[PDB]
C-alpha cells in the first residue's frame, strides 16, 4: 500500500495505477515505513481520479471541531 | 387571474375558446409564486336580481340591460339596479346579455327623454374586465415568459412588468455563458440556471416583493458561481471582509432561488480541523 | 435543560372561572393619554410592512372566533363583536373590564373596525372604573373576540400568609395552574385562534412543575385544532433575563438547548405553540428588549403602537407611568397581536387545513435572517400576502439525500 504524508501530520492513500501516479507526480520509488507507527497519524480520503470528478453547490459541515486560540 | 373552461358566456366575448384553454401549457412553481393575484374572470353578480325597482318609471325588473338608440349618437349601455341605474362598458354588457340570456338576446331600447329622469347610482365593481378583446399570444412562437422587477436609486416605487419572447431575454452572444447549477433540492424552489448580466449586484439586502416596500432586512453575498452566503451585520465582520459600503436591494421571490451556503462570521472561522468529512 | 414532555392524564377538570383563593384590589387603575403632536389621520408606521390594502382583497376574516386570554377588555363603539368569557382574578367578574391598560390595546389592534360617518352601535352602557377622520383599523375587522381575564397587577391576596413556600415562588405555582384552566376553557368556547400576551419567566434552576399545563396545551392544539400564538416575553418584566445564542464550537444542537438559563412558559412548548419575537418598524430586531430563547419561531413589528382608549372614546399613544412621566408602550406583547390577525385571515381562506399546516404555511413564506434560523427571530419576518397566495408544500421541511 502507498501513502502520502503532509507537513500538517495527515496521511492520504494513493492509487497504485499509472494514471494516479503520472497525474500527481510521485514516479520515484517510495521509502519503507512500519505500520505500527504510520497508523497513528489521522487519515484522509484516497487520491483516486475516479472520485475527484464531482461537482458541488455547498459542502458538508465538520462536526466536533477544535478552538483556534490566538 | 383565474378562468374556467365551462363558462362559455365569458370565454366567447373575450375571444377565448374552450379547446384553446384546455390545451394551455404548464406553469412553473417558481413563476406561479412571483406573479401577483388578480380578481377572477366571472359573470358579474348583480344583487337582488329580478325584484321591482324602488324609483319610478324603471324600464324593467332589477338586473335588466338598457340601451339608447343609435340615431341620437353613439350608444351607451346601462344596468337598472334597485335605487337607480349605473353605466356599463361595451364589453361587459355583452357578457351580461350572454350569461343572463335565459332565451333573451337583446336589450330594451329607451329614448333620452325617458332616460334623463332616472337617478344615477353606483353600487357594483366592474373594473376587472378589459374594454376590448384579448390579443392572446400563440405560445408556439413565444415559448418563454418572465416576471421583471426593477428599482432606481433614489426612487420610492419599484416597477413590475411581464416579458414574452422566443428565448430568455439575454443577448445572443452571451447565451453561451449561462451557468448550469447542481440541484440537490428537489422541492422545485431552486432554479436550474443563473445568469449575471451587465450591472449586476454582488452585495444585496432583502426586501418585500410588493412595489411599495421600503424595508431592508438582511445582508447577503452572491458569488460568480451562483451560491449565496449570509453576512452577520456587525462592525467587525463588515470591516474584516471589506463590506463597509451600502448594499443594493433585492426581492425575496427572486433571491430565494439560489442555493445557500454557510454563514460568514468571525466566530465561525476560528476553528481547527484535522480532516474534512464527505457525507 | 431537556425539552418539554407531556402526560395527557393531568388535564384539569372543567368548571366556571374563579380564583383559587379570595382576592381584593390593592391599587388604582392606570391612566392613559396621547404623546404631544400626534396626528391620527396618518396611518401607523407599522402598517407599511404588512401591505394590508392588498391582503384584504380576499376578505376581512369574517366568521373567525379569536380568544384573548389577558387582563380583560373594556367595550368601545369600534368593537361591535365582543363576548364576555370569564374571570379568574375576581369571583364576581366576567372578564369585561381592564384596570391595567394592557388588554384593550391588544384586542383593539386585532379587530377594531374602520371609520365611518356613523357607528353601528351608538349606545354606551359601560360601567364605571372600580376602586379599592381616523386612519386606524385592526388587522382583521371581521373577527369575533372572546375576552377572558387571566392576570392583573392591581390585585392581591387578602390573606397573604403562604406557609412553607416563599411568597415570591408561591405566586408562580398559582399562575401556572390558572393558565392551564383558561386554555382548556377557551378551546371549549370553540375559538380557532388563541392569543396569549402575558407570560412567566423562570430560572432554569428548579423549574416549576408544569404537568397540568403540558396536557392543556396538547388538548387544545390537537383534539380541538386551535392555533396557539404566544409572545416571546418582554425583557423589562420582573424576572426575564437574556439567553445565549448559537455556538460554532458545538454543532451538536443548532438551537442551543444545553445553554438555556431562562425558561418562558407556555412559550416553551415549541411543538404546539407559535412563539413571536419583535422587530422595529424598519426590520431590525429589537436586540435589547426581547428574550432570545431556543423556542422562538417567527417575528413581527412592535413599535409605534396605536389603539382604542379604555375609559374614553377615542385613540391613545401612551400610558401614565409611575411618576408624572407619560410612558410609551412597545414589545412582543404587541407583535403577537399582529400575528393573531394574520393567522385569522389565512385560516379563513384555507378552511380545509389543520392547525399544524397553517403554522407551516406562515413559517415557509417569511423573509429569513442571515443564519437561516436564529433565536432573536425565528424563521424570519411574517408576510401576509405571501402566506395567502404562494403554493407551499404540505409536508414539513426535509434535507436533501446527497449534495454531490
Amino acid at each position: 500500500s502507498l501513502w502520502w504524508v503532509t507537513d500538517a501530520g495527515a496521511r492520504f492513500g494513493v492509487e497504485d495505477s499509472k494514471e494516479a501516479r503520472d497525474a500527481l507526480g510521485l514516479t520515484l520509488t517510495p521509502s519503507l515505513a512500519p505500520w505500527v507507527a504510520l497508523r497513528l497519524l489521522p487519515q484522509g480520503p484516497t487520491l483516486s481520479r475516479a472520485d475527484a470528478l464531482v461537482e458541488h453547490d455547498t459542502l458538508p459541515m465538520d462536526m466536533t471541531p477544535a478552538e483556534l486560540v490566538v | 387571474s383565474r378562468i374556467e373552461p365551462t363558462n362559455r358566456a365569458v370565454l366567447l366575448p373575450l375571444g377565448l375558446t374552450p379547446e384553446q384553454v384546455s390545451q394551455a401549457r404548464p406553469m412553473s412553481r417558481a413563476l406561479f409564486d412571483a406573479l401577483p393575484v388578480g380578481p377572477e374572470l366571472l359573470v358579474p353578480e348583480v344583487p337582488n336580481a329580478g325584484g321591482p325597482a324602488t324609483f319610478p318609471g324603471a324600464p324593467g325588473p332589477i338586473g335588466t340591460v338598457i340601451v339608447t338608440p343609435q340615431i341620437s349618437g353613439p350608444q351607451q349601455y346601462s344596468l337598472v339596479l334597485g335605487d337607480g341605474v349605473q353605466t356599463l362598458p361595451p364589453l361587459v354588457a355583452q357578457i351580461l346579455q350572454n350569461a343572463g340570456s335565459a332565451g333573451n338576446t337583446k336589450p330594451l331600447t329607451v329614448e333620452p327623454s325617458t332616460l334623463a329622469k332616472m337617478p344615477v347610482v353606483n353600487r357594483l365593481d366592474l373594473s376587472a374586465y378589459p374594454d376590448n378583446p384579448l390579443e392572446v399570444v400563440d405560445i408556439r412562437e413565444h415559448p418563454s415568459t418572465c416576471w421583471w422587477w426593477e428599482r432606481t436609486a433614489g426612487e420610492n416605487r419599484a416597477r413590475v412588468r411581464v416579458v414574452s419572447g422566443p428565448t430568455i431575454p439575454v443577448a445572443a452572444t452571451e447565451m453561451n455563458k449561462v451557468v448550469s447549477l447542481v440541484k440537490a433540492d428537489t422541492s422545485g424552489r431552486q432554479a436550474d440556471q443563473v445568469y449575471f448580466g451587465p450591472d449586476h449586484a454582488n452585495f444585496v439586502a432583502v426586501t418585500g416583493n410588493n412595489p411599495g416596500a421600503q424595508t431592508s432586512e438582511s445582508l447577503w453575498w452572491v458569488t460568480d458561481a451562483g451560491a449565496r452566503f449570509g453576512v452577520e451585520d456587525s462592525k467587525e465582520a463588515r470591516d474584516a471582509l471589506g463590506l463597509t459600503l451600502t448594499p443594493s436591494l433585492a426581492p425575496w421571490v427572486a433571491l430565494r432561488l439560489l442555493p445557500q451556503g454557510p454563514t460568514l462570521s468571525r466566530a465561525d472561522a476560528l476553528v481547527e480541523h484535522d480532516t474534512l468529512p464527505m457525507d | 435543560i431537556s425539552p418539554p414532555t407531556i402526560d395527557p392524564g393531568a388535564l384539569p377538570p372543567d368548571g366556571p372561572p374563579g380564583p383559587l383563593a379570595p382576592m381584593k384590589q390593592n391599587a388604582y387603575c392606570t391612566e392613559v393619554g396621547v404623546l404631544p403632536g400626534t396626528d391620527f389621520q396618518l396611518q401607523p408606521k407599522y402598517m407599511e410592512m404588512l401591505n394590508l390594502n392588498e391582503a384584504w382583497q380576499f376578505g376581512r376574516g369574517d366568521g373567525v372566533k379569536v380568544a384573548v386570554i389577558d387582563t380583560g377588555v373594556t367595550p368601545h363603539p369600534r368593537l361591535p363583536r365582543l363576548i364576555p368569557g370569564g374571570d379568574y382574578v375576581m369571583a364576581g367578574g366576567d372578564g369585561l373590564s381592564d384596570c391595567d391598560a394592557h388588554g384593550t390595546l391588544v384586542a383593539s389592534m386585532i379587530a377594531a373596525v374602520p371609520a365611518n360617518g356613523a357607528v353601528p352601535l351608538p349606545s354606551v352602557p359601560r360601567r364605571p372604573v372600580t376602586i379599592p377622520p381616523d386612519a386606524f383599523s385592526g388587522i382583521a375587522p371581521g373577527v369575533e373576540i372572546i375576552s377572558i381575564r387571566q392576570s392583573s397587577q392591581a390585585f392581591g391576596l387578602k390573606d397573604p400568609y403562604t406557609g412553607d413556600e416563599d411568597p415570591q415562588t408561591a405566586q408562580k405555582i398559582d399562575n401556572v395552574e390558572t393558565m392551564a384552566r383558561a386554555i382548556v376553557h377557551a378551546a371549549n368556547m370553540g375559538a380557532s385562534v388563541i392569543n396569549i400576551s402575558d407570560v412567566m419567566c423562570m430560572s432554569a434552576r428548579n423549574v416549576i412543575d408544569q404537568r397540568a399545563l403540558g396536557a392543556a396545551v396538547h388538548y387544545a392544539a390537537v383534539d380541538k385544532d386551535a392555533v396557539i400564538v404566544a409572545a416571546a416575553g418582554d425583557g423589562s418584566k420582573k424576572d426575564c433575563k437574556q439567553n445565549p445564542i448559537f455556538d460554532p464550537l458545538q454543532p451538536d444542537d443548532p438551537r442551543a438547548w444545553n445553554a438555556v438559563t431562562t425558561v418562558v412558559t407556555p412559550s416553551w412548548f415549541h411543538d404546539y405553540v407559535l412563539t413571536v419575537g419583535a422587530v422595529d418598524a424598519n426590520g431590525q430586531p429589537l436586540s435589547k428588549m426581547s428574550i432570545a430563547g431556543p423556542w422562538v419561531s417567527i417575528s413581527a413589528p412592535g413599535t409605534d403602537v396605536v389603539g382604542l382608549s379604555p375609559r374614553d372614546d377615542g385613540l391613545i399613544n401612551a400610558i401614565d407611568g409611575p411618576d408624572n412621566s407619560l410612558l410609551v408602550p412597545a414589545g412582543t406583547s404587541f407583535s403577537a397581536a399582529i400575528v393573531s390577525g394574520v393567522a385569522a385571515l389565512v385560516r379563513a381562506k384555507f378552511p380545509e387545513l389543520s392547525a399544524y399546516q397553517i403554522i407551516n404555511r406562515l413559517i415557509h413564506t417569511a423573509r429569513p435572517p442571515a443564519r437561516g434560523v436564529d433565536n432573536q427571530v425565528g424563521y424570519g419576518v411574517v408576510d401576509p400576502v405571501a402566506a395567502l397566495t404562494w403554493d407551499v408544500p404540505k409536508g414539513p421541511a426535509e434535507p436533501p439525500k446527497q449534495l454531490s
